[PDB]
Protein backbone atom coordinates (compact mmCIF):
# COMPACT_ATOMS: atom_id res chain seq x y z
CA UNK A 1 0.00 0.00 0.00
CA UNK A 2 1.72 3.16 -1.25
CA UNK A 3 0.90 6.85 -1.25
CA UNK A 4 1.36 8.33 -4.72
CA UNK A 5 2.13 11.58 -2.96
CA UNK A 6 3.58 10.60 0.42
CA UNK A 7 1.71 11.78 3.50
CA UNK A 8 4.22 14.62 3.87
CA UNK A 9 2.77 16.11 0.68
CA UNK A 10 -0.59 16.52 2.44
CA UNK A 11 1.11 18.98 4.81
CA UNK A 12 3.56 20.58 2.38
CA UNK A 13 0.88 21.58 -0.14
CA UNK A 14 -1.36 22.99 2.59
CA UNK A 15 1.60 25.00 3.85
CA UNK A 16 2.13 26.33 0.33
CA UNK A 17 -1.56 27.30 0.21
CA UNK A 18 -1.28 29.17 3.50
CA UNK A 19 1.88 30.86 2.22
CA UNK A 20 0.01 31.98 -0.89
CA UNK A 21 -2.87 33.28 1.23
CA UNK A 22 -0.33 35.21 3.29
CA UNK A 23 1.64 36.63 0.36
CA UNK A 24 -1.54 37.72 -1.43
CA UNK A 25 -1.77 40.45 1.22
CA UNK A 26 1.88 40.48 2.38
CA UNK A 27 3.93 41.11 -0.77
CA UNK A 28 2.15 44.45 -1.26
CA UNK A 29 4.52 47.35 -1.99
CA UNK A 30 5.18 49.62 0.96
CA UNK A 31 4.29 53.29 0.60
CA UNK A 32 7.50 55.31 0.64
CA UNK A 33 8.74 58.84 0.01
CA UNK A 34 11.85 57.65 -1.86
CA UNK A 35 10.19 58.49 -5.20
CA UNK A 36 11.76 61.94 -4.88
CA UNK A 37 13.59 61.49 -1.55
CA UNK A 38 16.67 60.13 -3.33
CA UNK A 39 18.77 60.93 -0.25
CA UNK A 40 18.48 57.22 0.59
CA UNK A 41 21.01 56.30 -2.09
CA UNK A 42 20.80 52.60 -1.30
CA UNK A 43 19.00 49.66 -2.89
CA UNK A 44 15.67 49.22 -1.13
CA UNK A 45 16.02 46.38 1.35
CA UNK A 46 13.63 43.49 0.83
CA UNK A 47 12.28 43.64 4.40
CA UNK A 48 11.09 47.23 3.85
CA UNK A 49 10.51 47.42 0.09
CA UNK A 50 7.99 44.57 0.07
CA UNK A 51 6.32 45.28 3.45
CA UNK A 52 7.20 42.05 5.24
CA UNK A 53 6.30 43.23 8.77
CA UNK A 54 2.53 42.69 8.79
CA UNK A 55 2.85 39.48 10.81
CA UNK A 56 4.23 41.44 13.78
CA UNK A 57 1.19 43.76 13.49
CA UNK A 58 -1.47 41.24 14.50
CA UNK A 59 -4.37 42.94 16.30
CA UNK A 60 -4.94 39.60 18.05
CA UNK A 61 -1.28 38.66 18.48
CA UNK A 62 0.28 35.47 17.08
CA UNK A 63 -2.81 33.46 18.09
CA UNK A 64 -4.08 33.38 14.50
CA UNK A 65 -0.86 31.67 13.40
CA UNK A 66 -1.12 29.37 16.41
CA UNK A 67 -4.62 28.61 15.18
CA UNK A 68 -3.62 28.27 11.52
CA UNK A 69 -0.94 25.60 11.88
CA UNK A 70 -3.20 23.98 14.47
CA UNK A 71 -5.82 23.38 11.80
CA UNK A 72 -3.16 21.82 9.60
CA UNK A 73 -1.69 20.01 12.60
CA UNK A 74 -5.16 18.59 13.01
CA UNK A 75 -6.20 18.09 9.40
CA UNK A 76 -3.07 16.17 8.40
CA UNK A 77 -2.64 14.26 11.66
CA UNK A 78 -5.98 12.47 11.81
CA UNK A 79 -6.05 11.86 8.07
CA UNK A 80 -2.66 10.18 8.35
CA UNK A 81 -4.34 8.10 11.04
CA UNK A 82 -6.94 7.26 8.40
CA UNK A 83 -4.11 6.37 6.02
CA UNK A 84 -2.62 4.28 8.82
CA UNK A 85 -5.86 2.30 9.04
CA UNK A 86 -5.60 1.53 5.33
CA UNK A 87 -1.97 0.48 5.79
CA UNK A 88 -3.24 -1.95 8.43
CA UNK A 89 -4.58 -4.05 5.55
CA UNK A 90 -0.98 -4.72 4.44
CA UNK A 91 -1.09 -8.11 6.17
CA UNK A 92 -3.65 -9.47 3.69
CA UNK A 93 -0.82 -10.31 1.27
CA UNK A 94 1.92 -11.28 3.78
CA UNK A 95 0.53 -13.16 6.77
CA UNK A 96 0.51 -16.76 8.01
CA UNK A 97 -2.92 -18.05 8.98
CA UNK A 98 -1.18 -20.76 11.00
CA UNK A 99 0.00 -18.09 13.44
CA UNK A 100 -3.59 -16.93 13.94
CA UNK A 101 -4.76 -20.53 14.30
CA UNK A 102 -2.14 -21.26 16.96
CA UNK A 103 -2.77 -18.01 18.85
CA UNK A 104 -6.54 -18.54 18.94
CA UNK A 105 -6.66 -22.34 18.77
CA UNK A 106 -9.77 -23.48 20.63
CA UNK A 107 -11.13 -20.06 21.55
CA UNK A 108 -14.70 -19.59 22.83
CA UNK A 109 -15.45 -22.27 20.32
CA UNK A 110 -12.73 -21.78 17.69
CA UNK A 111 -12.36 -18.01 17.39
CA UNK A 112 -15.85 -16.54 18.05
CA UNK A 113 -14.23 -13.16 18.75
CA UNK A 114 -12.02 -11.86 15.93
CA UNK A 115 -14.45 -13.10 13.28
CA UNK A 116 -16.86 -10.64 14.90
CA UNK A 117 -14.58 -7.60 14.68
CA UNK A 118 -13.59 -8.48 11.10
CA UNK A 119 -17.04 -7.45 9.88
CA UNK A 120 -16.51 -4.11 11.64
CA UNK A 121 -13.02 -3.87 10.14
CA UNK A 122 -14.73 -4.03 6.74
CA UNK A 123 -15.34 -0.36 7.50
CA UNK A 124 -13.46 2.36 5.64
CA UNK A 125 -14.16 -0.13 2.90
CA UNK A 126 -16.98 -1.94 1.09
CA UNK A 127 -18.91 1.25 0.37
CA UNK A 128 -20.02 2.94 -2.83
CA UNK A 129 -17.77 5.80 -1.73
CA UNK A 130 -14.57 5.64 -3.77
CA UNK A 131 -12.55 8.55 -2.35
CA UNK A 132 -12.60 9.88 1.21
CA UNK A 133 -12.78 13.66 1.37
CA UNK A 134 -11.58 15.69 4.35
CA UNK A 135 -11.28 19.44 3.94
CA UNK A 136 -9.21 20.05 0.81
CA UNK A 137 -7.42 16.68 1.16
CA UNK A 138 -9.00 13.86 -0.85
CA UNK A 139 -7.59 10.34 -0.59
CA UNK A 140 -8.71 8.12 -3.47
CA UNK A 141 -8.67 4.41 -2.66
CA UNK A 142 -9.54 3.69 -6.26
CA UNK A 143 -6.73 1.38 -7.33
CA UNK A 144 -7.03 -0.83 -4.23
CA UNK A 145 -10.83 -0.84 -3.85
CA UNK A 146 -11.17 -4.13 -5.69
CA UNK A 147 -7.83 -5.78 -4.88
CA UNK A 148 -8.05 -5.43 -1.11
CA UNK A 149 -11.72 -6.41 -1.36
CA UNK A 150 -10.86 -9.68 -3.08
CA UNK A 151 -8.06 -10.50 -0.65
CA UNK A 152 -10.05 -9.58 2.47
CA UNK A 153 -13.11 -11.48 1.26
CA UNK A 154 -11.05 -14.59 0.53
CA UNK A 155 -9.49 -14.45 3.99
CA UNK A 156 -12.92 -13.89 5.55
CA UNK A 157 -14.30 -16.88 3.67
CA UNK A 158 -11.48 -19.18 4.78
CA UNK A 159 -11.73 -18.05 8.42
CA UNK A 160 -15.52 -18.45 8.36
CA UNK A 161 -15.20 -21.91 6.82
CA UNK A 162 -12.72 -23.03 9.47
CA UNK A 163 -14.96 -21.63 12.20
CA UNK A 164 -17.90 -23.53 10.76
CA UNK A 165 -15.91 -26.75 10.44
CA UNK A 166 -14.89 -26.64 14.09
CA UNK A 167 -18.44 -25.63 15.01
CA UNK A 168 -19.80 -28.66 13.19
CA UNK A 169 -17.29 -30.97 14.85
CA UNK A 170 -18.35 -29.67 18.25
CA UNK A 171 -21.97 -30.17 17.19
CA UNK A 172 -21.18 -33.76 16.28
CA UNK A 173 -19.99 -34.03 19.88
CA UNK A 174 -23.16 -32.12 20.91
CA UNK A 175 -25.69 -34.39 19.23
CA UNK A 176 -23.81 -37.67 19.62
CA UNK A 177 -23.48 -37.35 23.37
CA UNK A 178 -27.08 -36.11 23.61
CA UNK A 179 -28.27 -39.21 21.76
CA UNK A 180 -26.13 -41.54 23.88
CA UNK A 181 -27.23 -39.96 27.16
CA UNK A 182 -30.86 -39.90 26.01
CA UNK A 183 -30.72 -43.64 25.36
CA UNK A 184 -29.01 -44.15 28.72
CA UNK A 185 -31.86 -42.29 30.41
CA UNK A 186 -34.37 -44.17 28.23
CA UNK A 187 -33.21 -47.43 29.78
CA UNK A 188 -35.91 -46.38 32.32
CA UNK A 189 -35.01 -48.93 35.01
CA UNK A 190 -36.83 -47.17 37.85
CA UNK A 191 -37.84 -50.13 40.04
CA UNK A 192 -35.17 -52.72 40.82
CA UNK A 193 -34.10 -54.72 43.86
CA UNK A 194 -30.41 -54.30 42.96
CA UNK B 1 -9.66 -5.37 20.29
CA UNK B 2 -8.15 -8.62 19.02
CA UNK B 3 -7.33 -7.50 15.46
CA UNK B 4 -5.11 -4.57 16.47
CA UNK B 5 -2.87 -7.17 18.10
CA UNK B 6 -3.00 -9.96 15.52
CA UNK B 7 -2.39 -7.88 12.39
CA UNK B 8 0.08 -5.56 14.14
CA UNK B 9 2.30 -8.44 15.29
CA UNK B 10 2.70 -9.39 11.60
CA UNK B 11 5.46 -6.84 11.01
CA UNK B 12 7.94 -7.05 8.13
CA UNK B 13 11.30 -5.48 7.30
CA UNK B 14 11.26 -1.69 7.25
CA UNK B 15 13.31 1.45 7.85
CA UNK B 16 12.46 3.83 10.71
CA UNK B 17 10.67 7.04 9.75
CA UNK B 18 8.90 9.96 11.37
CA UNK B 19 12.12 11.87 12.07
CA UNK B 20 11.79 15.62 12.62
CA UNK B 21 14.96 17.49 11.71
CA UNK B 22 14.69 21.07 12.93
CA UNK B 23 16.38 24.25 11.70
CA UNK B 24 16.56 27.39 13.82
CA UNK B 25 18.69 30.27 12.63
CA UNK B 26 18.93 34.00 12.21
CA UNK B 27 16.50 35.33 9.62
CA UNK B 28 17.90 36.03 6.17
CA UNK B 29 20.83 33.64 6.63
CA UNK B 30 19.98 31.59 3.55
CA UNK B 31 18.73 28.70 5.68
CA UNK B 32 15.98 27.94 3.16
CA UNK B 33 18.53 28.20 0.35
CA UNK B 34 20.82 25.70 2.07
CA UNK B 35 18.17 23.10 2.78
CA UNK B 36 16.37 23.46 -0.56
CA UNK B 37 19.67 23.02 -2.40
CA UNK B 38 20.26 19.99 -0.18
CA UNK B 39 16.96 18.30 -0.99
CA UNK B 40 17.52 18.59 -4.75
CA UNK B 41 15.85 21.71 -6.13
CA UNK B 42 17.88 24.89 -6.52
CA UNK B 43 15.61 26.89 -4.19
CA UNK B 44 12.03 26.72 -2.97
CA UNK B 45 10.08 29.72 -1.69
CA UNK B 46 10.65 31.62 1.54
CA UNK B 47 8.01 33.08 3.84
CA UNK B 48 7.12 33.69 7.48
CA UNK B 49 6.81 31.36 10.42
CA UNK B 50 7.44 27.65 10.24
CA UNK B 51 8.17 26.13 6.83
CA UNK B 52 8.12 22.50 5.72
CA UNK B 53 10.55 20.57 3.51
CA UNK B 54 10.18 16.81 3.18
CA UNK B 55 13.71 15.49 2.65
CA UNK B 56 13.67 12.36 0.48
CA UNK B 57 16.41 10.03 1.73
CA UNK B 58 16.88 6.93 -0.41
CA UNK B 59 19.18 4.09 0.64
CA UNK B 60 20.54 2.26 -2.40
CA UNK B 61 22.24 -0.35 -0.20
CA UNK B 62 18.80 -1.52 0.92
CA UNK B 63 17.05 0.17 -2.05
CA UNK B 64 14.35 1.94 -0.06
CA UNK B 65 12.81 5.40 0.10
CA UNK B 66 12.04 7.38 3.27
CA UNK B 67 11.18 10.99 4.09
CA UNK B 68 12.37 13.14 6.97
CA UNK B 69 10.64 16.33 8.11
CA UNK B 70 12.68 19.52 7.80
CA UNK B 71 10.80 22.08 9.89
CA UNK B 72 12.76 25.26 9.22
CA UNK B 73 11.87 28.08 11.60
CA UNK B 74 11.77 31.85 11.13
CA UNK B 75 14.44 33.94 12.81
CA UNK B 76 11.98 36.38 14.38
CA UNK B 77 11.71 35.93 18.14
CA UNK B 78 8.03 36.88 17.96
CA UNK B 79 7.58 33.60 16.05
CA UNK B 80 8.84 31.41 18.90
CA UNK B 81 5.55 30.10 20.29
CA UNK B 82 4.74 28.24 17.08
CA UNK B 83 7.85 26.14 17.73
CA UNK B 84 5.54 24.14 19.99
CA UNK B 85 4.28 22.67 16.72
CA UNK B 86 7.81 21.61 15.80
CA UNK B 87 8.80 19.38 18.74
CA UNK B 88 6.57 17.05 20.74
CA UNK B 89 7.30 14.44 23.39
CA UNK B 90 6.45 11.80 20.78
CA UNK B 91 8.84 13.46 18.33
CA UNK B 92 11.63 14.62 20.67
CA UNK B 93 13.76 11.42 20.83
CA UNK B 94 14.30 11.44 17.04
CA UNK B 95 14.78 15.18 16.42
CA UNK B 96 18.06 16.45 14.99
CA UNK B 97 18.53 20.20 15.25
CA UNK B 98 20.89 22.45 13.29
CA UNK B 99 21.67 26.18 13.18
CA UNK B 100 22.55 28.38 10.22
CA UNK B 101 25.46 30.71 11.02
CA UNK B 102 25.75 33.10 8.08
CA UNK B 103 29.51 33.56 7.92
CA UNK B 104 28.99 36.59 5.69
CA UNK B 105 28.03 38.31 8.97
CA UNK B 106 30.24 36.79 11.68
CA UNK B 107 29.44 39.64 14.08
CA UNK B 108 25.89 38.28 14.39
CA UNK B 109 26.74 34.59 14.77
CA UNK B 110 27.49 33.66 18.36
CA UNK B 111 24.69 35.52 20.13
CA UNK B 112 22.22 34.38 17.48
CA UNK B 113 23.61 30.91 18.09
CA UNK B 114 23.32 31.66 21.81
CA UNK B 115 19.78 32.72 20.98
CA UNK B 116 19.27 29.02 20.33
CA UNK B 117 20.74 28.49 23.79
CA UNK B 118 17.52 29.99 25.13
CA UNK B 119 14.70 29.17 22.74
CA UNK B 120 14.92 25.39 22.42
CA UNK B 121 15.89 25.12 26.08
CA UNK B 122 12.74 27.01 27.04
CA UNK B 123 10.71 24.91 24.63
CA UNK B 124 12.31 21.76 25.98
CA UNK B 125 11.23 22.59 29.54
CA UNK B 126 7.86 24.29 29.00
CA UNK B 127 6.69 21.05 27.37
CA UNK B 128 7.52 19.33 30.69
CA UNK B 129 9.54 16.28 29.73
CA UNK B 130 9.51 13.81 32.66
CA UNK B 131 12.93 13.63 34.34
CA UNK B 132 13.41 9.90 33.74
CA UNK B 133 13.14 10.02 29.95
CA UNK B 134 15.13 13.23 29.55
CA UNK B 135 17.89 11.74 31.71
CA UNK B 136 17.90 8.47 29.77
CA UNK B 137 18.08 10.26 26.42
CA UNK B 138 20.77 12.55 27.82
CA UNK B 139 22.95 9.65 28.95
CA UNK B 140 22.32 7.80 25.68
CA UNK B 141 23.51 10.85 23.74
CA UNK B 142 26.50 11.20 26.07
CA UNK B 143 27.48 7.58 25.47
CA UNK B 144 27.06 8.01 21.71
CA UNK B 145 29.36 11.03 21.93
CA UNK B 146 31.94 9.10 23.97
CA UNK B 147 32.41 6.21 21.52
CA UNK B 148 33.64 8.10 18.46
CA UNK B 149 36.35 6.08 16.75
CA UNK B 150 37.43 7.24 13.30
CA UNK B 151 36.06 11.91 25.69
CA UNK B 152 35.65 13.27 29.23
CA UNK B 153 36.29 16.77 30.49
CA UNK B 154 35.09 19.58 32.70
CA UNK B 155 32.81 21.24 30.13
CA UNK B 156 32.18 18.40 27.66
CA UNK B 157 28.39 18.25 27.20
CA UNK B 158 28.22 20.42 30.32
CA UNK B 159 24.88 21.75 29.01
CA UNK B 160 22.87 19.85 26.41
CA UNK B 161 19.51 18.35 25.47
CA UNK B 162 20.61 14.82 24.58
CA UNK B 163 19.58 15.09 20.92
CA UNK B 164 22.13 15.30 18.07
CA UNK B 165 23.04 18.90 17.33
CA UNK B 166 24.87 20.36 14.35
CA UNK B 167 26.14 23.85 13.70
CA UNK B 168 26.29 24.31 9.93
CA UNK B 169 27.50 27.70 8.73
CA UNK B 170 26.38 28.59 5.22
CA UNK B 171 27.64 31.14 2.68
CA UNK B 172 31.21 29.99 3.29
CA UNK B 173 32.59 31.50 0.07
CA UNK B 174 31.95 34.99 1.47
CA UNK B 175 34.93 34.47 3.79
CA UNK B 176 37.08 35.38 0.79
CA UNK B 177 35.29 38.67 0.12
CA UNK B 178 35.21 39.80 3.74
CA UNK B 179 38.87 38.77 3.87
CA UNK B 180 39.74 41.56 1.44
CA UNK B 181 36.83 44.00 1.75
CA UNK B 182 37.27 44.04 5.54
CA UNK B 183 40.95 43.07 5.91
CA UNK B 184 39.58 40.28 8.08
CA UNK B 185 42.67 38.56 9.44
CA UNK B 186 43.26 34.82 9.25
CA UNK B 187 43.83 34.92 13.00
CA UNK B 188 40.23 36.14 13.21
CA UNK B 189 39.10 33.02 11.36
CA UNK B 190 41.14 30.86 13.73
CA UNK B 191 39.62 32.61 16.75
CA UNK B 192 36.03 32.27 15.55
CA UNK B 193 36.61 28.63 14.58
CA UNK B 194 38.00 27.88 18.05
CA UNK B 195 35.09 29.67 19.71
CA UNK B 196 32.54 27.82 17.57
CA UNK B 197 34.27 24.52 18.33
CA UNK B 198 34.12 25.24 22.06
CA UNK B 199 30.42 25.99 21.62
CA UNK B 200 29.77 22.76 19.73
CA UNK B 201 31.79 20.88 22.35
CA UNK B 202 29.71 22.15 25.25
CA UNK B 203 26.56 21.14 23.36
CA UNK B 204 28.18 17.99 21.96
CA UNK B 205 27.58 19.29 18.45
CA UNK B 206 29.22 18.40 15.14
CA UNK B 207 30.15 21.46 13.11
CA UNK B 208 30.22 21.69 9.30
CA UNK B 209 31.33 24.51 7.02
CA UNK B 210 29.46 24.75 3.73
CA UNK B 211 28.81 27.16 0.87
CA UNK B 212 25.84 26.86 -1.49
CA UNK B 213 27.67 29.06 -4.00
CA UNK B 214 30.72 26.76 -3.89
CA UNK B 215 28.62 23.59 -3.25
CA UNK B 216 31.17 22.49 -0.65
CA UNK B 217 30.49 19.61 1.76
CA UNK B 218 26.85 19.47 0.63
CA UNK B 219 27.38 15.79 -0.10
CA UNK B 220 29.18 15.50 3.24
CA UNK B 221 26.32 17.34 4.96
CA UNK B 222 23.81 14.94 3.39
CA UNK B 223 25.93 11.98 4.46
CA UNK B 224 26.21 13.21 8.04
CA UNK B 225 22.52 14.11 8.31
CA UNK B 226 21.46 10.66 7.15
CA UNK B 227 24.12 8.98 9.29
CA UNK B 228 22.93 10.76 12.42
CA UNK B 229 19.15 10.64 11.97
CA UNK B 230 19.16 7.05 10.66
CA UNK B 231 22.49 5.39 11.42
CA UNK B 232 23.87 4.82 7.94
CA UNK B 233 27.46 3.86 7.27
CA UNK B 234 29.89 6.77 7.60
CA UNK B 235 33.46 6.98 6.34
CA UNK B 236 34.40 10.65 5.94
CA UNK B 237 37.33 11.51 8.23
CA UNK B 238 37.66 14.74 10.21
CA UNK B 239 38.32 17.28 7.46
CA UNK B 240 39.98 20.00 9.56
CA UNK B 241 43.32 20.28 7.79
CA UNK B 242 42.29 23.26 5.63
CA UNK B 243 40.49 26.30 7.02
CA UNK B 244 38.28 26.83 3.95
CA UNK B 245 36.01 23.90 4.80
CA UNK B 246 36.19 22.15 8.18
CA UNK B 247 34.17 19.14 9.32
CA UNK B 248 34.11 18.24 13.01
CA UNK B 249 32.52 14.84 13.77
CA UNK B 250 30.51 14.71 16.99
CA UNK B 251 33.14 13.27 19.30
CA UNK B 252 36.26 14.18 17.37
CA UNK B 253 36.43 17.44 19.32
CA UNK B 254 38.80 17.65 22.28
CA UNK B 255 40.08 20.51 24.40
CA UNK B 256 43.64 19.87 23.21
CA UNK B 257 42.35 19.90 19.63
CA UNK B 258 41.24 23.46 20.38
CA UNK B 259 44.46 24.44 22.18
CA UNK B 260 46.37 23.50 19.02
CA UNK B 261 44.20 26.00 17.15
CA UNK B 262 44.73 28.48 19.98
CA UNK B 263 48.52 28.45 19.72
CA UNK B 264 48.84 29.57 16.10
CA UNK B 265 47.24 32.96 16.86
CA UNK B 266 49.02 35.32 19.26
CA UNK B 267 47.28 38.68 18.77
CA UNK B 268 44.52 38.66 21.41
CA UNK B 269 43.88 35.94 23.98
CA UNK B 270 40.85 33.74 23.22
CA UNK B 271 39.59 34.20 26.78
CA UNK B 272 38.49 37.71 25.80
CA UNK B 273 34.91 38.43 24.77
CA UNK B 274 33.75 37.38 21.31
CA UNK B 275 32.55 40.78 20.12
CA UNK B 276 35.72 42.50 21.36
CA UNK B 277 38.00 40.68 18.92
CA UNK B 278 35.73 40.89 15.86
CA UNK B 279 35.17 44.34 14.34
CA UNK B 280 31.67 45.80 14.28
CA UNK B 281 30.02 46.36 10.89
CA UNK B 282 29.19 50.08 10.91
CA UNK B 283 25.64 51.11 10.12
CA UNK B 284 25.33 52.74 6.69
CA UNK B 285 21.79 54.11 6.58
CA UNK B 286 21.78 57.70 7.82
CA UNK B 287 19.28 58.97 10.36
CA UNK B 288 16.18 60.59 8.87
CA UNK B 289 16.32 64.38 8.74
CA UNK B 290 14.91 65.93 11.89
CA UNK B 291 11.31 67.07 12.22
CA UNK B 292 10.91 70.70 11.15
CA UNK B 293 8.31 71.71 13.70
CA UNK B 294 6.40 74.98 13.40
CA UNK B 295 6.08 77.10 16.52
CA UNK B 296 2.40 77.01 17.42
CA UNK B 297 0.32 80.15 17.76
CA UNK B 298 0.20 80.18 21.56
CA UNK B 299 3.86 80.32 22.60
CA UNK B 300 4.58 82.44 19.52
CA UNK B 301 2.02 84.96 20.74
CA UNK B 302 3.64 84.76 24.19
CA UNK B 303 7.01 85.65 22.68
CA UNK B 304 5.42 88.45 20.66
CA UNK B 305 3.81 89.79 23.83
CA UNK B 306 7.27 89.85 25.39
CA UNK B 307 8.66 91.66 22.34
CA UNK B 308 5.88 94.25 22.52
CA UNK B 309 6.52 94.39 26.27
CA UNK B 310 10.18 95.43 26.39
CA UNK B 311 9.37 98.12 23.81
Amino acid sequence: IYLNPPIEECRYKLYQEMFAWKMVVLSLPRIQSQRYQVGVHYELTEEEKFYRNALTRMPDGPVALEESYSAVMGIVSEVEQYVKVWLQYQCLWDMQAENIYNRLGEDLNKWQALLVQIRKARGTFDNAETKKEFGPVVIDYGKVQSKVNLKYDSWHKEVLSKFGQMLGSNMTEFHSQISKSRQELEQHSVDTAS
Amino acid sequence: SSILSEVSTRARSKLPSGKNILVFGEDGSGKTTLMTKLQGAEHGKKGRGLEYLYLSVHDEDRDDHTRCNVWILDGDLYHKGLLKFAVSAESLPETLVIFVADMSRPWTVMESLQKWASVLREHIDKMKIPPEKMRELERKFVKDFQDYMEPLGDNVLTHNLGIPVLVVCTKCDAVSVLEKEHDYRDEHLDFIQSHLRRFCLQYGAALIYTSVKEEKNLDLLYKYIVHKTYGFHFTTPALVVEKDAVFIPAGWDNEKKIAILHENFTTVKPEDAYEDFIVKPPVRKLVHDKELAAEDEQVFLMKQQSLLAKQ
